[PDB]
RNA sequence: GAAAUUGUUGAAAGGGAAGGGCAUUUGAUCAGACAUGG
RNA sequence: GGAAUACUGCCAGCUGGGACUGAGGACUGCGACGUAAGUCAAGGAUGCUGGCAUAAUGGUUAUAUGCCGCCCGUCUUGAAA
RNA sequence: GCCCUGAAAAUGGAUGGCGCUCAAGCGUGUUACCUAUACUCUACCGUCAGGGUUGAUAUGAUGCCCUGACGAGUAGGCAGGCGUGGAGGUCAGUGACGAAGCCUAGACCGUAAGGUCGGGUCGAACGGCCUCUAGUGCAGAUCUUGGUGGUAGUAGCAAAUA
RNA sequence: UUGGCGGAAAGGCCUUGGGUGCUUGCUGGCGAAUUGCAAUGUCAUUUUGCGUGGGGAUAAAUCAUUUGUAUACGACUUAGA
């Protein structure tokens, strides 16, 4: 129900921590990057954690798709939905977490109709 | 709104393909394999078994036949890749092999009494000629198989 | 290519023996060494014993425990150099090492079981003729191995039952020979002889 | 029939690699009864399997196998390289390794 | 009603620290389907 | 005396095995084979066949295994110190 | 030439180790083989350069498109972005049918700063986009305040008659 | 099942007399397929729990108390039906 689209290639598929963020409690993993005059990391010693570059940049055409192979869209309503009503194969929507329980149940039938995809169906759901 | 509408939107249309340039050319086979020549099935549901080459399928595959009441082995397809091509090789003038094709095996369980019966005429002739020869018909019947200190890499088959 | 591998320690070089045995066992090989005793290490006794006394005064200063252990007797002799070419202290090292058994004397199971020699540590292969080498009972003894008698004891003892063992084999295949004769040239004989049998 | 092998006994020897850097993504095999580049030859393209086993049953078996092929000759010894779908463990370093006779050529 | 720190329960690992990188085994866990005639 | 052969070099000579890749997406270019209709390996892979469903495959995580990895920050010619 | 003497230092130890004697030593020659973030071909990211293209022709002209080359970096310069408190404007935006917050070896997006979602907990508020503004981002300063560890059930609780 | 031999970790070896399954030394009569052209197709041995039935055996150690050949505490050494 999307584009073609060549095979999604990730090509660095793991997290990137802060250096030293599993040493101590409070260094947070978030990205950092290590400034110090005497780093191994700074330096890119062997052995050591890698850090962000723009090499790893992903294909500019599989970019941004999630495995569906569209490109996700946060719905907050559903006049915000039917923004996405001819392009089906190419967006798909993601219901706001703050939407109320009653109001996902309208998104979801409208999407159903409108043949829109939907990221994250049974949110609020009572079952 | 949750996120601003995007002020792009890609086309729907799917592309059609470029007029590809690859044409299915024949495939020749290598020299060792002559209908008549006793093969040795590597793979498979048979791996082990030594069988006669008959024909040599559209579909690229090697027409089989054991034959059946020789080793349990059908009039079967098997491909060229996962076979050795021994030295010894048995007549085929006298057998009919015309009849079978890709369709012949095409999957339409219960096994065609057509099936079992051409089994019976392409196995007579064979078998006739198969027992011409002293031990071929025993030969047939045993399985390969490597031995201890085999080196294929220089064995002769 | 054979579950287990017996070598008759007799006649190798230690360094050489070493090095092919320590490759065996990283590859998967089991490997048990015998006759540790009537093994061989270039360079005569003299020099041999002054090097085990070059190894004998190392050791933790201030607790002889801690420090290098001095393994006497010649099946371990051989474990040194055997270990010292394995990565011993990873876990494929201490694997490697658990596919090795090396004794002095040959003992059961392997007393009824055939060994083999490696020609590439074979001494007599190996050295130049005329020159002095080892043998490394002799220097273990003189480092304070304890059991060389006993070995020479049960070695002797053996090697009587191993005769008798051998000599009766030696006359099994003269009956054999016997009856080899009324089909040496029977009519199969000259077929399988065609085909190089 | 007391045997019934039709692949030839193999030993997994290590991964690629250099004095002080490996490369899992390529692994030496040592093929029983080959000893030469020239030898070694013969199998190349030849499908490799390691076959281990299980607890937990996943096919009805216990059993399961890692596949990849014979890529090129190594050394001077009829050693060999291998690529398998998924690289071996090296935990099987020294474990025995199974090398095939398809894709033949014979 | 966060964190440090703690009790219990559950899983795991542990031959003189722990923690990390690439790689895969093993266990756990989570996926992306989309639709054809009765 | 008449040859071979080695060595070196050339072929827009033929040919087997293995390996990695398959970017692009109507046409358009340069060609090649054809007496022609037309065909082609000629401005980037197609064909045939099979397998997977409380599964094949993949992401994460834990552990194990091989190799690798000293504590950051700082001043400093020089810091794991 | 090689070898021997000349050749004496303090924890026990170092051709890196094992060990090696027609070497696994020394001199020389000949082949093969192993291996870098370098070289060759290819994909993808970015940067720079050169072009093409809104003539009327559904939704990005600062955009689309074709081609070539290049990529180390402290102090430092510049650019493009991520995120926070408050302000103008707009989604007639979310919300007691559950806002914010917090928990979560659950999921997705981004090279990243971060973003999004599910489940649990909660209970009155709160977002997105264009813009404005700053008391706007912490690991360190023997930093400030507070809170908590190991040390550790440890040192110890023995002067002064009972 | 008859004899022997083996103590280096013998835990195995030789031997006697039958019984019994097989025997490809040889000649016959059947069977194999459709597991669809490879995947994926012999199952080896460790333990550990339960289960059947057969044989079999029917103890101590620690705490406490006690000795002082012992002792910082544990430990040691004695003693108690
Ligand atoms: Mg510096
Ligand atoms: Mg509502
Ligand atoms: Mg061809
Ligand atoms: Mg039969
Ligand atoms: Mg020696
Ligand atoms: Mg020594
Ligand atoms: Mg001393
Ligand atoms: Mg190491
Ligand atoms: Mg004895
Ligand atoms: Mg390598
Ligand atoms: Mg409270
Ligand atoms: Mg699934
Ligand atoms: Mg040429
Ligand atoms: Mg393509
Ligand atoms: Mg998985
Ligand atoms: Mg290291
Ligand atoms: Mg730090
Ligand atoms: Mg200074
Ligand atoms: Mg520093
Ligand atoms: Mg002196
Ligand atoms: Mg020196
Ligand atoms: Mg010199
Ligand atoms: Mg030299
Ligand atoms: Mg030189
Ligand atoms: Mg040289
Ligand atoms: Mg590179
Ligand atoms: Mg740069
Ligand atoms: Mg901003
Ligand atoms: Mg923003
Ligand atoms: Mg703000
Ligand atoms: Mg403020
Ligand atoms: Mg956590
Ligand atoms: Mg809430
Ligand atoms: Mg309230
Ligand atoms: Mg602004
Ligand atoms: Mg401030
Ligand atoms: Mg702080
Ligand atoms: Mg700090
Ligand atoms: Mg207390
Ligand atoms: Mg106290
Ligand atoms: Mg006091
Ligand atoms: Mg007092
Ligand atoms: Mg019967
Ligand atoms: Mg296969
Ligand atoms: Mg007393």
């Amino acid at each position: 129900a999307s584009l073609p689209h060549p095979k999604i290639v990730k090509k660095h598929t793991k997290k990137f921590k802060r250096h030293h963020s599993d040493r101590y409690h409070r260094v947070a993993e978030n990205w950092r990057k290590q400034k110090g005059i005497d780093s191994v990391v700074r330096r890119r010693f062997r052995g050591n954690i890698s850090q962000p570059k723009i090499g790893y940049g992903s294909n500019k055409k599989t970019k941004f798709l999630s495995p569906s192979g569209h490109k996700t869209f946060l719905v907050a309503n559903v006049k915000d939905l039917e923004t996405l009503t001819m392009h089906t194969k190419t967006y798909a929507a993601e219901i706001a977490h703050n939407i109320s329980a009653k109001n996902r149940v309208v998104i979801l039938a409208r999407a159903k109709a409108l043949g829109i995809k939907v990221t994250n169906p049974k949110g609020r759901l009572a079952l | 709104s949750a996120q601003k509408a995007p002020k792009w939107y890609p086309s729907e249309d799917v592309a059609a393909l470029k007029k590809t340039r690859k044409a299915a050319r024949p495939q020749k086979l290598r020299a060792s394999l002559v209908p008549g020549t006793v093969l040795i099935l590597l793979a498979g549901r048979f791996r082990g078994k030594r069988v006669v080459y008959l024909k040599h399928l559209e579909d690229n595959t090697l027409l089989i036949s054991g034959p059946f009441k020789v080793n349990g082995v059908p009039l079967r397809r098997v491909n060229a890749r996962y076979v050795i091509a021994t030295s010894t090789k048995v007549s085929v003038e006298g057998v009919n092999v015309e009849k079978f094709n890709v369709e012949y095996f095409a999957k339409e369980k219960e096994i065609k009494a057509e099936r079992v019966e051409d089994q019976k005429v392409v196995d007579k002739a064979l078998i006739a000629e198969i027992k011409k020869t002293p031990l071929l018909k025993q030969y047939l019947s045993a399985s390969f198989s490597l031995k201890n200190g085999d080196k294929p890499h220089m064995l002769k088959f | 290519v054979e579950p287990v591998v017996v070598i008759d320690g007799k006649g190798h070089l230690v360094g050489r023996l070493a090095s092919v045995v320590a490759k065996q066992l990283l590859n998967g090989q089991k490997i048990v060494v015998v006759r540790a005793e009537e093994l061989n290490i270039s360079g005569e006794f003299f020099r041999n014993k002054l090097k085990y006394h070059d190894f004998l005064r190392k050791a933790t200063a201030f607790n002889k425990t801690r420090g290098p252990f001095h393994f006497r007797a010649p099946s371990r002799i051989f474990y040194k150099a055997l270990r010292g070419m394995v990565s011993h202290k990873t876990a494929r090292g201490k694997a490697a090492l658990e596919r090795l058994k090396v004794f002095e004397g040959i003992p059961p199971p392997y007393d009824k079981k055939k060994r083999v020699v490696v020609p590439q540590a074979l001494r007599v292969l190996r050295l130049k003729p005329g020159r002095k080498y080892t043998t490394l009972g002799k220097l273990s003894t003189s480092v304070g191995w304890k059991y060389e008698d006993v070995v020479a004891k049960l070695e002797a003892k053996r090697k009587v039952s191993s005769a008798e063992y051998y000599a009766k084999k030696r006359a099994f295949t003269k009956k054999v020979a016997s009856a080899n004769a009324t089909a040496a040239e029977s009519d199969v004989a000259k077929q399988l002889a065609a085909l190089g049998y | 029939a007391e045997s019934h092998r039709l692949y030839v006994k193999g030993k997994h020897l290590s991964y690629q690699r250099s004095k002080r850097v490996n490369n899992p993504n390529v692994s030496l095999i040592k093929i029983e009864g080959v000893a030469t580049p020239q030898d070694a030859q013969f199998y190349l393209g030849k499908r490799i399997a390691y076959v281990y086993r299980a607890s937990k049953e996943v096919r009805g078996s216990k059993i399961r196998v890692m596949w990849g092929k014979v890529t090129r000759t190594h050394g001077n010894s009829g050693v060999v390289r291998a690529t398998f779908r998924n690289n071996l463990p090296a935990k099987t370093f020294g474990a025995s390794v199974r090398i095939f006779l398809y894709p033949s050529n014979i």
